[PDB]
């Protein structure tokens, strides 16, 4: 049993150990499944795939390695982290022989970066539940294809009852910017550049003219930028007030998405922007913010105070609101005929010269995404949050093996898993005068501590915390 | 505001082209003017815009026989093969912020 | 396919009043200026009036012949057009069509180069 | 003579040799050529440029390189592959002395990418003639501009009468994904991420409400992802069959295109979309795909079934289809007075996230192109499909010396050439239980043998043969 | 005292000395200021920040560093250019003790990237004042927010009374194409693919056909092509003649804008874009063009002749007009029922298989920028023009060490600055045959000469001199 954290210069190591309990999936069965088996009739949930007997452990979320008083010690004290190694060890089996392999080339569909439950639990005196391993393939609705691929488990050699190299990846940015993007100029100078102040003299006829002006601390919108913010996809904007939203469903009418073979996946979270305007935070995007939810919560239709709704607003400096359009084109050649005429821009990609931040990373989120293996990306960056990588901590499945043909004895397994990371640090070396935001703890007295366990002994994380305290500048 | 001056009423003989003029009145010269055809029991169609430099954006649903070209102040229209199945009112409109405004049409037999 | 409705005509004494509404269809109604044009029967088609898209501003358009006689409104959530008619004239009997602004229309950063007519309405003004 | 086919582990060799025929041009002259001579008017067919009696050699299609066989045998067994020497040779002059030159500066325009017909026949035993040399510079209609350039190839040194190194390229991926880019999930798992489920209770005034649940198995459209797919400029869809395509002529008004310095070329073939959705194969977009003429087919106005369309629909993975809208998004803020308004994204550019496949290459298609010399560009790979490059392989330039001034012999040369090209392999590791599907040949009984001689010895190649059959992983 | 410069080979090392005069600034206080301390109203036009008693020296201009002569030499001679080292120096100290030091961690914010007046002057002769620091960082209105920053300068060690290595960038491109994106191709040869012609047989019902077509010379724009202009966001389209123009005020309202954390911002001058088509000069982008004024031009509303506008016609060839569309997209599926349907894209992001030139460097215009510290970014070249930079020159701040409590002795000081850059050069490699277009001085006679003084003893620039006349192949 290992279960601590080495705090030491630049780098942390952390390791935590659990208890877990894997039982007999489908019988020692491989089954087909779809939408047909499912019972879905809908076009936008097909699927088509395999449920197979193997379990897998999936440490994939922060709250696996860091207690809240790491996590806080992290998040305050530095400008960026990210991992280095890994050791994952499996001991004290108990059976009432094991198989286990990792997936070290890849061959197998990868499932750890599609923000699965099953985790290992956040508390050290959980005991958790191994989940079951099944992966999708190609589909014509409910039926297969020639394409479609099948995959026995059986068929990679396995140990009957290791360590990782991370590959590099670039620090995750814990700060958020002192400056705004349109704001970096010198406040007490002129620009040498010209802008175009008006385009008539007075009212009347024919009073067409070009008058020029100098772009100065007076006028601050019309100065000249060497750069312009990241890209935006609009999403439509709900309040928790709920009088100020419409009398209408427009969840999934009204929501953004994008369309692949015809079928129509909502886009969530989508892009990285700000969650809403400064002043404003009862608004939040339809489908824009991770929304976690509050232990004991329950599956469908909860209310809003049983749910925890993300913000992105520490990135509003550079970032688009995901709310908001992101700007205006002109849409015409004016003449003595025409006026001039803009249009509002709802979804802009990327163009020369953008700059963004990327989505923060949160105790009980993700922590690394798998890139998918293709002729192209750009900026492979999750958009859940956490690390992309190609080759990334591989998969690690376990099943029971049969004992005695479909008769076999009922049967499980139990015992103890430690994974161990080490992560680099970037330190905050900024010169900023006046005292930094943390993130702290309320003295204000309480019937609970917060990130503890209640008279009924049930841990849990009372809200989502970000990674974005400290600053930097522009 | 703009005056739209076109002829009265013109002819042709089928497989031949006819061209119909739109005057533009003095100083709306450089104004864009569109053409609409009006079958004589329906509703107008948009046929093209042109320009005073003599591009023009053809309509989406219209055949290529119809083409336009201008002269300074003096729009055309040019019905390059004549099906029996275009001879109606064709109207020649220019606009501006303030104000649209129509010609008198010109019927076509 | 865009799609132009009118409704609303029918019999009205020279004196009185009358509204006709236009019911837009695969257009985007919200970002596109609007207009009313009328035919006098064996007559050339005569403007009425615009109305112009709510980022524009929704300001009004008129003919000098109806100016202060009519208005024109619209109602974005609805996706339909109107035009209220008020101290009619013999004259007044035309065609009323519904007829998208010449220019263009340009909805999310892509423009539409092409004008799309209304089906037409008949009004006739007697006693 | 040297043509065969060295197949050694990883690396293939193959070679081929021709026998050509190179006439005198222009009667040894250079003219300036334009519009105004040919007579076009139209200003998007403007062009201005010069032709020289200098020829050329493109080989840079596949079919010189490949039998059908050699190249059933690269696509079937072989995930990826790519250029890496080349080795060429030009011997047995027969004169009834010749000029030569390679341009390694690359200091001429390079005519080599445009696709352009005069490639080594495909068929070892057909003469060929070599293609004229010429090219196209800047102008102003017809007409010249101050800044345009002359070349004089004579003004480069010759021999009168070489080995050339592959820059480093990616593999071009012959593969198709088993697994869609939204279907990447674990089917048996529900995430911990919540979706908003209801905004409305029920039917009557002042029912606004918010509901959350969990995105799972059952609601696969709602559920977060780390990555979407490529970007999308939409073609216009046609059919195959003619009576479902409109009664219009909409072959350049109805089609996508772009806009240069006041001409509108066609958007041809454009970026790399799927042709067509799952199930419907009698559509392609207008301008988006690669058409090739079959053996004896007409220069203008040939049938559909003279023709041979091809299809990228093994791209549908992590492609938007071409001819439909990327998406939706948000165009308001909805309120009790205002509903919730949304659009279609019919072209879309690059996002952060995005992940996309390149066209395919084919046995007919091209192999390389030259990257322009620019500041910047953005996913080099040419758009026709193959390898792009900073420093392609470099052109060829052969003449027949003039012997005697405008009174000279008529006088012509040929002879043999021998293109010899190591290409590098990337093998198939796939884990895949269930047998590939492959390239092969129908059994049935056939009046001729494909991609063979006819009775006249004519050899034609029936279909167009795409590199895509085995699968990967996403 | 040094100025001079030494033209070695492939590098260039120009020195520049230059006389100065540093005032004690806001009485050596750091005083708050906003809006509010200057009245504005506006919301767009808001910040926040301080003003600190701090000079600092900007040599960032062309003009500093390059004479006239030295400037054509440069650009007539050579393809490509950039910086390497930086040398400087402060000497001759006056004072009527003086705190210097340079910020090399880049702890304070970067004002040098924003285009302020304050340059060592042009002509060595001048004398200049030092400006004042200061810097602007979060707010909400004319409020500061908890984020916010405040950097004392006197926290700084510094010297009272260095060199540089410029990390590697790419050349500045000097040369504008001698072939066109679109016209690539080989003028006398037929492309072996085929294009659809014909959609329909003739006038009637019924007719619809599907006819294919060779694309070749006879017909240039539906060609396929390899590559595609670079990304547009379009701007409005202002006339130098005003009787073209709109009788309204568009100046503002017509503008193309990008809106962060709810304040709008003109777009300027924003991504590059060729500024008009071939044959129009008259008009000019709203805010898509450097605009520098004349010799002597007054702050406030002067007329289009006291003005010099930047015009980027050289990059027409690789880019979309600013003015125009970027091009059609299809936006239906067309059938018996449905006519084929085209929207102009307007605002076009980056797709792959795009190239592009970026902006333009002027005498007049700054050389360097700081890439902004973020996640992502996209070819970070300043949109400005010139050479970005994750680590550019640093800050050199300067002070008059204040001398006695608010009562202190009125003191002012003076020096000579010498300043060192090493260029590196890329040299003319063309084979083009006809001569160049060369930058030359007028012999037809004049009152003064261009670039000297008048009777007066006045230097001034005649017209803005851009960097690209020599030709290259596209």
């Amino acid at each position: 049993w290992h279960c601590d954290s080495q705090w030491l210069g630049d780098r942390v190591i952390t390791t935590s150990t659990r208890t877990w309990a894997l039982p007999t999936y489908n019988n020692h069965l491989y089954k087909q499944i779809s939408n047909s088996t499912s019972g879905g009739s809908s076009n936008d949930n097909a699927y088509f795939g395999y449920s197979t007997p193997w379990g897998y452990f999936d440490f994939n979320r922060f709250h696996c390695h860091f207690s809240p008083r790491d996590w806080q010690r992290l998040i305050n004290n530095n400008w960026g982290f990210r991992p280095k190694r890994l050791n994952f060890k499996l001991f004290n089996i108990q059976v009432k022989t094991v198989q286990v392999f990792t997936d070290s080339d890849y061959q197998l569909p990868y499932v750890l970066g599609s923000a699965h439950e099953g985790c290992l639990p956040p508390f050290p005196a959980d005991v958790f539940m191994i989940p079951q391993y099944g992966y999708l393939t190609l589909n014509d609705g409910s039926q297969a294809v020639g394409r479609s691929s099948f995959y026995c488990l059986e068929y990679f050699p396995s140990q009957m009852l290791f360590s990782y190299e991370f590959e590099n990846v670039p620090f995750h940015s814990s700060y958020a910017h002192s400056q705004s993007l349109d704001r970096l100029m010198n406040p007490l100078i002129d620009q040498y550049l010209y802008y175009l102040s008006k385009t008539i003299n007075g009212s009347g006829q024919n009073q067409q003219t070009l008058k020029f002006s100098v772009a100065g601390p007076s006028n601050m919108a019309v100065q000249g930028r060497n750069y312009i913010p990241g890209p935006s996809y609009r999403q439509q904007r709900v309040s928790t007030t709920v009088t100020q939203n419409n009398n209408s469903e427009f969840a999934w009418p009204g929501a953004s998405s994008w369309a692949l073979n015809g079928r129509n996946s909502l886009m969530n979270p989508g892009p990285a922007m700000a969650s809403h305007k400064e002043g404003e935070d009862r608004f939040f995007p339809l489908s824009g913010s991770l929304i976690f939810g509050k232990q004991g919560t329950g599956r469908d239709n909860v209310d809003a105070d049983k749910v925890m709704i993300t913000n992105e607003e520490e990135i509003k400096t550079t970032n688009p609101v995901a709310t908001e359009s992101y700007g205006q084109v002109a849409t015409n050649h004016q003449s003595a005929q025409a006026q001039a005429q803009t249009g509002w821009v709802q979804n802009q990609g990327i163009l020369p010269g953008m700059v963004w931040q990327d989505r923060d990373v949160y105790l009980q989120g993700p922590i690394w995404a798998k890139i998918p293996h293709t002729d192209g990306n750009f900026h492979p960056s999750p958009l859940m949050g956490g690390f992309g990588m190609k080759h990334p901590p591989p998969q690690i499945l376990i099943k029971n093996t049969p004992v005695p043909l479909n008769s076999f004895i009922t049967q499980y397994s139990t015992g103890q898993v430690s994974v161990e990371i080490e992560w680099e640090l970037q330190k905050e070396n900024s010169k900023r005068w006046n005292p930094e935001i943390q993130y702290t703890s309320n003295y204000y007295k309480s019937n609970n501590v917060e990130f503890a366990v209640n008279t009924e002994g049930v841990y849990s994380e009372p809200r989502p915390i970000g990674t974005r305290y400290l600053t930097r500048n522009l | 505001q703009p005056v739209l001056t076109q002829s009265s009423s013109a002819s042709a003989s089928l497989g031949s082209s006819v061209k119909l003029t739109c005057t533009l009145s003095s100083g709306h010269i450089t104004y864009i003017i569109a053409w609409h055809q009006q079958q004589p029991g329906k509703a107008p169609r948009y046929l093209m815009k042109l320009e005073d430099s003599g591009s023009y954006n053809k309509g989406s649903g219209v055949p290529d026989r119809f083409s336009g070209s201008s002269s300074g102040a003096d729009r055309y229209l040019t019905i390059s093969n004549l099906q029996f199945e275009d001879e109606a009112d064709y109207y020649c409109e220019t606009w501006d912020s303030y104000t649209r405004v129509f010609g008198g049409g010109t019927k076509l037999t | 396919e865009v799609q132009l409705v009118e409704s609303g005509g029918g019999l009205v004494k020279p004196g009185g009043s009358l509204r006709l509404s236009c019911a837009a269809s695969g257009v985007p109604f919200s970002d596109a200026w609007m207009n009313w044009v009328r035919q006098a029967p064996g007559k050339g088609l005569e403007w009425v009036g615009r109305i112009k898209s709510k980022k524009d501003g929704g300001t009004a358009d008129y003919a000098a012949p109806v100016k202060g006689r009519f208005s024109i409104s619209r109602d974005d959530s609805k996706k339909m057009l109107y035009l209220h008619m008020n101290s009619l004239k013999t004259e007044d009997t035309a065609v009323y069509y519904c007829t998208t602004e010449p220019s263009g229309y340009c909805s999310n950063g892509l423009c539409y180069t092409g004008n799309y007519w209304g089906q037409g309405t008949l009004v006739t003004v007697s006693s």
